[PDB]
């Protein structure tokens, strides 16, 4: 799967500061991975320009990088996720219609390649269709991810999904009895409470940043997860985005593997939950994504029977932190019309 | 510079070590907004 990360990678960068230079002062939350896999998988069904162009807004380099290599890297990728302190699923599935005849390459493939469960639907009742695709994602992401499909357009044939499920446990995990209600400077003339949790005792992997106005701590997981919390100087939260990249973030990592960074720490990171609502057909054009969404789109890979379109796209995704560990959930809607 | 307080907006980088996959990438703004 290592011939995909960069891409993967410069997607989600690419996703994060079209979010955050469109609307400033807000929570963001998103998985590019769980975007990237359903537009990769979707991508099966397309054909000639569509088809590579889809890839190519993904961040793929198509002179370096085969069809092959891509869809193979993300079945190796979802594999290694999906292996046995820490929790990690990652599935996709297909609702599809019971009238249409669907090419069995494209169903083929995405079983093959992303582990595609296909489910059949009568989109004539959108209610019914909307709680079924709903549930899935719902009971899949153990509760987190509700109503992933806000809207659901009456000429519908499919709707493609995908989710990712994440709970950990933290590898210096915090005492819940230090934990108190703090200040949390919002900005300039805004102040909230929250729980804040205190740790002073271990050793943790952080920086003062003597290039940039910020602090940068890895918080190591049980399993082969880390998370990075890339905390700016007041004021200086644009600054630390503007140069927030693949080659930052993996700047960071490497001053991080130097054991002269691994000092004792008092820490305060507060116990909260966020959330982001993603609407991705009105957003991937931005990056990309204009033929998937246009009159244009080649979808013929999917049904030779009707002439199809890209309909409503929705991305959704939580993150939970507390004192034992991390949860963070995330699901990605395609829907398809005729 | 012993001492980190997340008291103030940050960002989050979930990351994948086996895959080197950013699974999740945020912006804690306020955590009093769900
Ligand atoms: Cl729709
Ligand atoms: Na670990």
């Amino acid at each position: 799967s290592l011939k995909i990360a960069p891409a993967n990678a410069d997607f989600a960068f690419r996703f994060y500061y079209l979010i955050a230079s469109e609307t400033p002062g807000k929570n963001i939350f998103f998985s590019p991975l769980s975007i990237s896999a359903a537009y990769a998988m979707l991508s099966l069904g397309a054909c000639s320009h569509s088809r590579s162009q889809i890839l190519e807004g993904l961040g793929f380099n198509l002179t370096e990088l085969s069809e092959s290599d891509v869809h193979r890297g993300f079945q190796h990728l979802l594999h290694t996720l999906n292996l046995p302190g820490l929790e990690t699923r990652v599935g996709s599935a297909l609702f599809l219609s019971h009238n249409l005849k669907f090419l069995a390459k494209f169903l083929n493939d995405t079983m093959a390649v992303y582990e595609a469960k296909l489910f059949h639907t009568n989109f004539y009742d959108t209610v019914g269709t909307i709680q079924l695709i709903n549930d899935h994602v719902k009971k899949e992401t153990r509760g987190k991810i509700v109503d992933l499909v806000s809207e659901l357009k009456k000429d519908v044939l499919m709707v493609l999904v995908n989710y990712i499920y994440f709970k950990a446990l933290w590898e210096k995990p915090f005492i819940s009895s230090r934990t108190t209600p703090k200040d949390f400077y919002v900005d300039e003339n805004t102040t909230v409470r929250v729980p804040m949790m205190l740790q002073d005792q271990e050793h943790h992997w952080y920086l003062h940043d003597r290039y940039l106005p910020c602090s940068v701590l890895r918080m190591d997981y049980k399993g082969d997860a880390t998370v990075f919390f890339i905390l700016p100087n007041q004021g200086k939260m644009r600054e630390i985005e503007e140069v927030l990249t693949p080659e930052m973030l993996m700047r960071w990592n490497n001053l991080l593997r130097k054991r002269n960074f691994y000092k004792k720490l008092e820490l305060h990171l507060p116990k909260f939950s966020i959330s982001g609502s993603y609407v991705l057909d009105q957003i991937l054009p931005r990056l990309g994504f204009t033929d998937l969404f246009s009159k244009w789109a080649d979808l013929s890979g999917i049904t030779k029977q009707q002439k199809l379109e890209a309909s409503k796209s929705f991305h959704k995704a939580t993150l939970d932190v507390d004192e034992a560990g991390t949860e963070a959930a995330a699901a990605t809607s395609f829907a398809i019309k005729f | 510079r012993h001492i980190l307080r997340f008291n103030r907006p940050f960002l989050v980088v979930i990351f994948s070590t086996s895959t080197q996959s950013v699974l999740f990438l945020g912006k804690v703004v306020d955590p009093t907004k769900p």
